[PDB]
């Protein structure tokens, strides 16, 4: 496919497609997309249990052939060869019959590991500082 | 001659210093800006281990003259302090061996 | 160019050395005791059983009454485990364990007392936070607190009955738990002593054949352990009491010691609502906080029922211990809980009006809503036995905790192409160096790069193919695997020698401001350090406290890391 040209794998080609495969995914399983975290976490709205917010991989293909925005056609196999390439990175959820669910990637993009983005390092000279591989 | 092997992405400019870095550096992030809560933290950790210091449980330690000066007749005592065994405790969770520096 | 000189000065090279389960408790109890009673708890760790004259003889205090005196004092502290095994042809002694757990309570006492400050239903009362602080603060520093001590202590009746109500409360959530025989013996010689007796109850010349004896014997064995053990996990015996015209009294002879097991418990709770935060926005976020708040109190036990710790696990047929963790885990009926019990615990603040929305005030159908999103969800928060009641499991979600958490730290570690080739190797099993480039389709350069910078941790194994009958990994290409347990195995060692780091680091801060820092904790000094202070020396003490208080920040940011490798 598109992916192997020239005996390289496209950096910015590849890393630009990565990035829209999980982007509608956050505007089609919201109510509102990513405009409901706008106004607050004290202010979004769910979904109920019942209703199918989960997204099926034809409408991901109907999105990526209506779209033109790689101008190359995809096979099924390439589009779940890609939602397996980005199921990584946290970006897309593993559900059975390829279904994808967003939970904390509007907050990954504006101690609570899981996001350490509000937390920055000691950024001084100073001392007792912390390091992963001084035991190493 | 072990000077010619090496692999086609290697260079020859990086080989020969070695040395490392003193101390490997990843700056973690656990050391954010610090709030009242943890202000707070750090205040009750510092009356702790303070308090089981300044009460009787240090065993650790290892002006001395066998002369008395006269400052030192009618002067105050430093702390009577209260003995381990001066402390009730339960004699059921103790073994016989520690029971003698017990007071029974 | 460093110099020789300059490291292991200023570059901690000669701690690295130091195994980090013994350099761990040995600063902790440095720092908080003494150093005779760290040296006796290092030479316990080091040697994990031994007696009183192994320590005469190993550690340079030659004294008997020294030693006496420190070992009652790591004892009354709850840093120390005994046992006295006989010797049938002569004399007795006893030996000496060294209390994992219990050290914790002087490690987590921060945490602890902030827990139970914050955890109250009421807590708005500034007097009443004082007293229990005070009052939890004295039991962690004094082991086994006393009633018959403290009521005597109190100088007016009025504060000596809020005493005792505060007591009987603070047990009912576990908080103070009786102390007894339970809490100073080895796991494997309680099972090996509940092991032998049946050995030796059996009649001779019995039909049954080695196999039935041993099978027999190992089922009332663990019956009967499992019995002993549930007996004071949780009672009420020493609360029971009441005298007439009076309240309900504790039994003042008995020493009441502060728990852990469900203060962890809360811990766990805490960090499951911090991921859930960080996960779910804070509309249906916020009922997941009290959500896991009515469990909590009575959850199962987090790893081992101490079942596991005893004896080896198992050879053939394995997993029935798993099998009968979950079926214990189903069993419970009070864990389980409606949605009609949860609108009973439910705060005025939180409205569950907004928090749905069917298509594109307390209610119990609501709730109920949010419960089933929580059970249904990618991960097993809940799961369902019953439309209605459902049950928070532990055989399925403390692997994806792990993984999870794990994962994720290094995340926090490294960068996102180690975090892409992390998921990788993780979901995808046994991959190989054409199946990294099939499954990545990202730039090799920096997959191989952060690879190879990955291979250091115990994250990743590596393997070897050999395309002949000798081995030589140089001759053909070899694949990788992910064996996650040294994985696991890591962040323990890695954080325990972190936080000693930590402790290292503050000691010798006091060793080298001793004197400033004597100044300082003097009862008139104290409240007053603005106005017989010289001025450079004042700045100074100001300094060198924040720098302490910058450590115990850190310190206690670290400390929602370790728990979560402590589980199974």
């Amino acid at each position: 496919g598109p992916w192997f040209t020239d005996g390289e794998l496209d950096i910015e080609f590849i890393n630009s497609l990565l990035t829209i495969v999980w982007r509608f995914i956050s505007e089609n399983t919201f109510p509102n997309g990513f405009k409901n975290f706008e106004n607050g976490p004290k202010k979004n709205v769910f979904y109920a249990p019942n209703v199918k917010n989960y997204s099926t991989t034809q409408e991901i293909l109907e999105f990526i052939t209506a779209a033109q925005v790689a101008n190359v056609e995809l096979t099924p196999s390439n589009i779940r060869s890609l939602c397996e390439v980005l199921v990584y990175d946290d970006k897309l959820e593993k559900v059975t019959h390829d279904c994808y669910r967003v939970t904390l990637e509007s907050i990954l993009q504006m101690f609570s590991i899981f996001n350490y983005f509000k937390m920055f390092p000691a950024s001084k000279h100073d001392k007792e500082v912390v390091y992963f591989d001084e035991w190493t | 001659n072990y000077m010619s092997n090496l692999p086609f992405g290697l260079g020859y400019g990086d080989v020969g210093k070695n040395h490392i870095t003193e101390f490997p550096s990843i700056p973690l992030p656990i050391n954010g800006p610090i709030t009242n809560k943890e202000r707070s933290l750090a205040v009750k950790y510092i009356n702790f281990g303070k308090t089981v210091k300044d009460g009787p449980f240090y065993t650790g330690s290892m002006t001395n003259d066998g002369i008395e000066r006269y400052s030192d007749k009618y002067l105050k005592k430093r702390k009577i302090g209260i003995s381990i065994d001066d402390h009730p405790y339960n004699l059921n969770l103790f073994p016989n061996e520690l029971y003698n520096v017990m007071g029974i | 160019l460093v110099t020789p000189e300059d490291v292991m000065t200023i570059s901690s090279l000669e701690q690295r050395t130091l195994n980090p389960d013994l350099f761990l408790y040995k600063e902790l109890v440095k720092a908080h005791l003494g150093e005779r009673a760290a040296s006796v708890i290092g030479m316990l760790v080091a040697l994990g059983r031994l007696s009183v004259r192994e320590l005469v003889e190993k550690i340079d205090g030659m004294d008997v009454d020294s030693v006496k005196t420190t070992l009652v004092s790591l004892t009354q502290l709850r840093c120390v485990k005994y046992l006295q095994e006989t010797a049938i042809s002569g004399k007795k002694t006893t030996y000496y364990y060294y209390n994992e757990e219990g050290i914790h309570i002087l490690l987590y006492s921060g945490l602890i007392i902030d827990e139970i400050i914050t955890q109250m239903r009421v807590n708005d009362e500034e007097e009443h936070k004082q007293l229990v602080a005070e009052i939890v603060q004295n039991v962690i520093s004094l082991g086994s607190l006393t009633v018959e001590d403290y009521l005597s202590s109190v100088t007016s009746d009025s504060m000596k009955y809020t005493i005792s109500s505060l007591f009987v409360q603070l047990c009912e959530m576990g908080y103070l738990i009786q102390i007894s025989k339970l809490h100073y013996t080895p796991i494997e010689d309680l099972w090996q002593f509940l092991y032998e007796k049946h050995y030796k109850n059996i009649p001779r010349n019995s039909p049954l054949s080695d196999l039935k004896k041993r099978s027999q014997a190992k089922m009332n064995a663990k019956t009967d352990f499992a019995k002993i053990i549930n007996k004071p996990n949780e009672l009420s015996q020493i609360l029971t009491v009441d005298p007439k015209t009076s309240l309900r009294i504790v039994k003042p002879t008995v020493s009441l010691t502060i728990n852990l097991d469900r203060f962890m418990k809360g811990r766990r709770s805490k960090q499951l609502i911090n991921l859930a935060k960080t996960r779910v926005g804070s509309v249906t976020a916020q009922v997941y906080k009290i959500a896991l708040r009515l469990t909590e109190q009575k959850s199962p036990k987090i790893r081992d029922p101490l079942t596991q710790t005893g004896l080896l696990q198992d050879l053939e047929e394995a997993k029935s211990f798993q099998d009968e963790a979950e079926l214990v885990e189903e069993k419970t009926p009070g864990l389980t809980f409606n949605a009609i019990d949860l609108a009973r615990h439910l705060p005025a603040e939180l409205d569950l009006r907004g928090s749905l929305l069917s298509r594109k005030p307390h209610s119990a159908s609501l709730i109920n809503s949010h419960l089933k999103i929580l059970a249904s969800s990618n991960f097993p928060f809940l799961n369902e036995t019953k439309p209605g009641v459902y049950y928070v499991p532990y055989s399925k979600l403390m692997p994806v905790l792990k993984s999870s958490v794990y994962e994720y730290v290094i995340a926090s570690t490294l960068g996102p192409s180690a975090m892409r080739l992390s998921r990788c190797i993780r979901d995808n099993k046994l991959v190989s160096e054409k199946i990294i480039n099939s499954t990545a389709l990202m730039k090799e350069k920096d997959i191989r790069s952060t690879l190879a910078s990955l291979i250091r941790y115990n994250s990743v194994e590596i393997q070897e193919v050999p395309r002949t009958a000798d081995r030589s990994a140089s001759r053909a290409v070899f694949l990788f695997r992910c064996k996650e347990t040294h994985s696991y195995n890591f962040m323990r060692q890695n954080l325990e020698w972190n936080m000693a780091n930590l402790l290292f680091k503050k000691e010798k801060l006091k060793q080298e401001n001793s004197t400033l820092l004597k100044k300082a904790n003097r009862d008139d000094v104290k409240g007053r350090e603005n106005e017989l202070l010289l001025p450079s020396e004042l700045n100074q003490l100001k300094m060198v406290n924040e720098r302490e208080l910058n450590v115990f920040a850190r310190l206690s940011r670290l400390l929602s890391l370790w728990e979560v490798f402590q589980m199974a």
